């Protein structure tokens, strides 16, 4: 079965680097490209990079250039990534994810504790069981249709993803997921709230780089 | 590259049998069905049949039930066609034929031909689509744009072939969808109709342009060949 | 919101003509735009339609490679370019607005006064009967056959003498706003019903069905409801 | 060789013949003036995008697993994601106005017209038979194999 699977959590002092692994299994390693994301206890998912596991080549993010490495071990079907001049800024869970997004392979994460402007909206809102939620994602500049993805993170496991490309449906996500939206203004549609249906959904671009995210809508 | 290869020539008395194969190679033998069709002496395409090499089903046309059968060996990669009870009228070059991108259907892909000659004519049913091909023989010089019309008994949409036969060769797919120009073969060859009338027009008439026409239907089966249009050349 | 045509006129075969529609009252920009000509005493005809930008065209197939659909979204202008003009061209071109971005699964609202012209599709639409007559209170049943599945993509038109089309019923059985509650529309499928449950004498008048399943968009023959004796 | 590897196996997954399903064929009206002409491929990534995903979508339904053999599926899901890499990384490495979103939406609304005909012949063999031939052909269309 194809399976990402991190490091374990590392605790570093500030100044020191920090080294996690992403190891790939269940397909041919250099056929898809490795992203690296982020996201701070109580903060929003924040992508780091990428890197093509054929012939090497990486694109960092602005804010981690300089500070950040992504290699890869072809024989070991092993990535990963290398932060330096850590703070605890830099506390959080970091995320290995494969690149095709209607894929929805994501590492189950590994929190390094150190000692387009996506508005969705709103940030938290309570209901109960039976009624429909209906998130917002707004985008500053023009994201293509094709690009806007939703995921369900779930408490500290891996975002799993619910509709991609704004109106397709992952194997595995029920129909009540009736997520629309194109251009600059995107919606997340829910027709009746089961029970297992309250996390905190996310608006995710992967067009133009960087791929930025939403804050996430709470349903509880 | 595909390939369709045929057994050779074939000599039967009247009431005998004969079993052609068609061997395959290049690309996955169980994804295409194989049809068979033939060509009497003088006489236009006639369909006989076809197969699907996955499952094994098979479909005749009314003229050749009971006395034709269409198998196929999955390990040999190799389609037959099995004639009984052969009559004289029977003596024809049989053709097999591989299916198109939508794994069914006649396409570009055909064999080489096999001569059944039954030392001691074409045509199909009353209801059977009619394909009224008009004219039967042309005779422009080189330049003069070829108008050839071919005329549906029932609307069949677009599902029309427009094929060119050189002598003693397989049919060459020109255009297909009624109007889609056949990859390699020139831009020059039109496709245009839709419904009951069809129009193939070849404009700039070269002299690689003379061969018999002919147009094969399949908006309903079985599928039925049009009369042909023997084009030719003028000179002194 | 108004539609305008203006470029229409006597033109000699083989010539070229530009018409033009200025439009108003709607964000024109981020609607799809269609013509629809309708000749001398026959029914209305899809001619091309051009998306929201301008960006993807489609076009009736006796009418391609010969016309040419063009848009301004700054003016919020629609325009036809005719070339190589035949007689089969002369005809009352409406220009049309579409109720999305880009064309199929939609339908023609508003429509514009037409300009006068004066010099095949695979899905079938066949309207029955082609004429009734009808008495003021009667129960009047028009139908409307595709050649294949339309799902519930067909839209009803009324037409008075000498006067442009009107939006009655949008996808199969939606009522458009402002028409009387005596029409409605019902089928899926490959058959549809159009029905006027006490016919007034406002009513008497040319109903059109017409597919917005795919292009070329095609429009039924025609049901005249015209008085009885 | 990626889009020939896609119709290899699309055309292995067929399991009757579309002959036997002559009166089941549908025009289902694929927007061909959307993927332009060859020479302007590269206005057309997030529309082949689009098309790939809604592949993927479609081929991906739980009726689509009843249909057909889960082994040649997860093959043909395997090549859809590998197309879909290569489209992304080069987004990742536009100035239309419109971005080609009349595209997509035409694109989207072609795969809505192939589920709206999947549910009302309920799922039937030959229903699936002539979507399945239907994306042989837009797919061979989008791609200028």
């Amino acid at each position: 079965q194809v399976q990402l699977v991190q490091s374990g959590a590392e605790v570093k002092k500030p100044g020191a680097s920090v080294k996690v692994s992403c190891k790939a299994s269940g397909y041919d390693f250099s056929r898809f490209s490795i992203h690296w994301v982020r996201q701070a206890p109580g903060q929003r998912l924040e992508w780091m990079g990428w890197l093509i596991t054929g012939n090497g080549d990486a694109k960092y993010s602005q804010k981690f250039q300089g500070r950040v490495t992504i290699s890869r071990n072809i024989s070991a079907s092993t990535a990963y990534m290398e932060v330096t001049n850590l703070r605890s800024e830099d506390s959080a869970v970091y995320y290995c994810s494969r690149d095709p997004v209607a894929a929805g392979l994501w590492g189950q994460g590994t929190l390094v504790t150190v000692s387009i402007l996506l508005t969705q909206s709103p940030g938290t809102l309570s209901l109960s069981p039976g009624e429909r939620a209906t998130l917002s994602c707004r985008a500053s500049q023009f994201v293509s249709s094709t690009y806007l993805a939703w995921y369900q993170h779930k408490p500290g496991q891996a975002p799993r993803l619910l509709i991609y490309g704004a109106s397709s449906r992952a194997t595995g996500i029920p129909d009540r997921f009736s997520g629309s939206g194109s251009g600059t203004d995107f919606t997340l549609t829910i027709n009746g709230l089961e029970p297992e249906d309250f996390a905190v959904y996310y608006c995710q671009q992967y067009g133009s780089s960087p791929r930025t995210f939403g804050q996430g809508t709470k349903v509880e | 590259q595909v390939q369709l290869v045929q057994s050779g020539a074939e000599v039967k008395k009247p009431g005998a049998s004969v079993k052609v194969s068609c061997k395959t190679s290049g690309y996955t033998f169980t994804s295409y069905d194989i049809n068979w069709v033939r060509q009497a002496t003088g006489q236009g395409l006639e369909w006989m049949g076809w197969m699907n090499p996955n499952t094994g089903n098979t479909g005749y046309a009314q003229k050749f039930q009971g006395r034709v059968a269409m198998t196929r060996s999955s390990s040999t990669r190799t389609a037959y066609m099995e004639l009984s009870s052969l009559t004289s009228e029977d003596t024809a070059v049989y053709y097999c034929a591989r299916a198109g991108l939508t794994g069914a259907g006649l396409d570009d892909y055909w064999g080489q031909g096999t001569l059944v000659t039954v030392s001691s004519g074409s045509g199909g049913g009353a209801s059977d689509i009619q394909m009224t091909q008009s004219p039967s023989s042309l005779s422009a010089s080189v330049g003069d744009r070829v108008t050839i019309t071919c005329q549906a008994s029932q609307d069949i949409r677009k599902y029309l072939n427009w094929y060119q036969q050189k002598p003693g060769k397989a049919p060459k797919l020109l255009i297909y969808d009624a109007s889609n120009l056949q990859t390699g073969v020139p831009s020059r060859f039109s496709g245009s109709g839709s419904g009951t009338d069809f129009t193939l027009t070849i404009s700039r008439l070269q002299p690689e342009d003379i061969a018999t026409y002919y147009c094969q239907q399949y908006g309903d089966l079985p599928l039925t060949f049009g009369g042909g249009t023997k084009v030719g050349i003028t000179g002194p | 919101v108004q539609l305008v045509e203006s470029g229409g006129g006597l033109v000699q075969p083989g010539g070229s003509l530009r018409l033009s529609c200025a439009a108003s009252g709607f964000t024109f920009s981020s609607h799809a735009m269609s013509w629809v000509r309708q000749p001398p005493g026959k029914g209305l005809e899809w001619v091309s339609s051009i998306s929201a930008a301008g960006g993807s065209t489609y076009y009736a197939a006796s009418v391609k490679g010969r016309f040419t659909i063009s848009r301004d979204n700054s003016n919020k202008t629609l325009y036809l370019q005719m070339n190589s003009l035949r007689a089969e061209d002369t005809a009352i071109y409406y220009c049309a607005k579409e109720s999305d971005r880009v064309t199929t699964l939609d339908w023609f609202d508003p429509w514009g006064q037409g300009t006068l012209v004066t010099v095949a599709s695979d899905i079938q639409m066949t309207q029955s009967p082609s004429s009734l007559s009808a008495s003021v209170g009667d129960r009047v049943t028009i139908t409307c056959r595709a050649s294949q599945s339309i799902s519930s993509y067909l839209n009803w038109y009324q037409q008075k003498p000498g006067q442009a089309p009107k939006l009655l019923i949008y996808a199969a059985s939606s009522l458009q706003t402002g028409v009387p509650s005596r029409f409605s529309g019902s089928g899926s499928g490959t058959d549809f019903t159009l029905t006027i449950s006490s016919l007034q004498p406002e009513d008497f008048a040319t109903y059109y069905c017409q597919q917005s399943y795919i292009t070329p968009l095609t429009f039924g023959g025609g049901t005249k409801v015209e008085i009885k004796g | 060789l990626g889009s020939r590897r896609t119709l290899m196996l699309l055309a292995q997954m067929r399991r009757i013949s579309l002959f036997s399903c002559l009166k089941d064929r549908h025009d289902f009206g694929f927007p061909q003036e959307e993927f332009g002409n060859q020479f302007q491929k590269a206005e057309t990534i997030p529309v082949l995008h689009e098309m790939i995903q809604q592949i993927f979508n479609l081929f991906s339904t739980k009726d689509s697993s009843a249909a057909w053999d889960e082994t040649l599926l997860d093959k043909f899901y395997t090549e859809l994601y590998q197309q879909l890499n290569d489209l992304e990384a080069c987004v990742i490495q536009t100035e239309t106005p419109l971005m080609k979103e009349d595209s997509i939406l035409a694109v989207r609304k072609y795969f809505q017209r192939i589920t709206l005909y999947l549910k009302e012949k309920k799922y039937s063999p030959c229903a699936w038979e002539v979507v399945r031939a239907e994306i042989m052909r837009s797919f061979s269309l989008s791609t200028n194999l």
